[PDB]
C-alpha cells in the first residue's frame, strides 16, 4: 500500500550506487 | 478600528525573528561547521530536484490526508529503522526538506515536531560516516 | 564508535530545516507582504546599528542574570503597555532582534516563547499604523 | 533601577521625533 519506507530505501540505494 | 492588517503583521514577525534566530545560530559557527552545513543544502536540493516526482507521490500520501502527527513520524522513520545507511539518512532528510518547503502557511511547529526528538537522534547516530558521505 | 560528530550533525539539522521552513513561509507571500517584511529588516537593523550601546546595557540586565523567562516578558512589555505608539513597537522589536542575534547557541524556543503569544499580539494591535510608520 | 520600559520609551521618542 505504497510504503514510504520502501521508496526511501530505493532512493537511498540509487544514491550510493553512484561513485 | 483599523484591524485588517493585524494578522498580516503577526505573520511577518513570526517570520522575521525566526530568520534572525537562524542568522544568530549560523553566526556562532566556525568555518568547518559552515562548510558541512553548506554541503547539506546542495545535497538535499540535488535530490529534491532529481527525485521530485518520487517525493511528490510520497508527499501526496502524507499531506492531503487529514491524519494526526507522529503517524507521519512512524511512517517515515521505518526506513531509518531497518537501514542505517548515510544514503538513506540523506534521502530521508531531503524528503522532510520538501515537506517544510510546501507547508509555508502551516505552523512551523508542525514540521519541527516531526524532525526533533527521536528522529534527529537517529540521523545523528554515527554522523561521522554521514558527513564523509556528503563532504566527499 | 564514531560518535564525536553526532552532536554537530544534530545542531546543523535543527538549523537547516528551520531555514528551509522560513524559505517555505517566505515563498507563500505576495509582493506586498514581501515589501513590508523587507522594510522591517532595514528598519530594525538601522536601530540596532544606531542604538547598539543603548541596547547593550538593556541586554546586560536581561541576559547575564540567571532568571527564568516571562520575567523578561513582563520586563519588556511594560513599554508596550503604557505607550502603544508604532515607534515604541519598532524599538521593542529591534531589541528582541538583538537578543535573538546574540543567543545563537541557546535554544530557539527560548527566544520564540518571548515573542509569541501575548507579546506579538500587542505589536500587531492596530498594525495598519505600524506599517505606515515603517513603509513611509 | 534601570527600567527597560523607560529606555524603550526614550528610544521610541527619539524615533518619531525625526520627520
Amino acid at each position: 500500500t505504497k510504503k514510504l519506507s520502501e521508496c526511501l530505501k530505493r532512493i537511498g540505494d540509487e544514491l550510493d550506487s553512484n561513485m | 478600528a483599523a484591524i485588517e492588517f493585524d494578522e498580516i503583521v503577526k505573520k511577518l514577525l513570526n517570520i522575521y525573528i525566526n530568520d534572525i534566530c537562524t542568522t544568530g545560530e549560523k553566526r556562532l559557527l566556525n568555518n568547518y561547521e559552515k562548510s558541512i552545513l553548506d554541503r547539506i543544502y546542495k545535497s538535499c536540493e540535488y535530490i529534491k530536484k532529481n527525485y521530485e516526482l518520487d517525493f511528490n507521490s510520497m508527499y501526496n500520501q502524507i499531506n492531503i490526508n487529514d491524519i494526526t502527527t507522529s503517524d507521519i513520524k512512524s511512517k517515515i522513520i521505518e526506513a531509518l529503522l531497518i537501514d542505517s545507511r548515510p544514503s538513506v539518512k540523506l534521502a530521508t532528510l531531503s524528503f522532510i526538506s520538501l515537506i517544510a518547503e510546501k507547508w509555508g502557511e502551516k505552523n512551523r511547529a508542525k514540521i519541527m515536531e516531526i524532525l526533533s526528538n527521536e528522529i534527529v537522534e537517529k540521523i545523528s547516530n554515527n554522523g561521522k560516516d554521514f558527513i564523509d558521505f556528503i563532504d566527499r
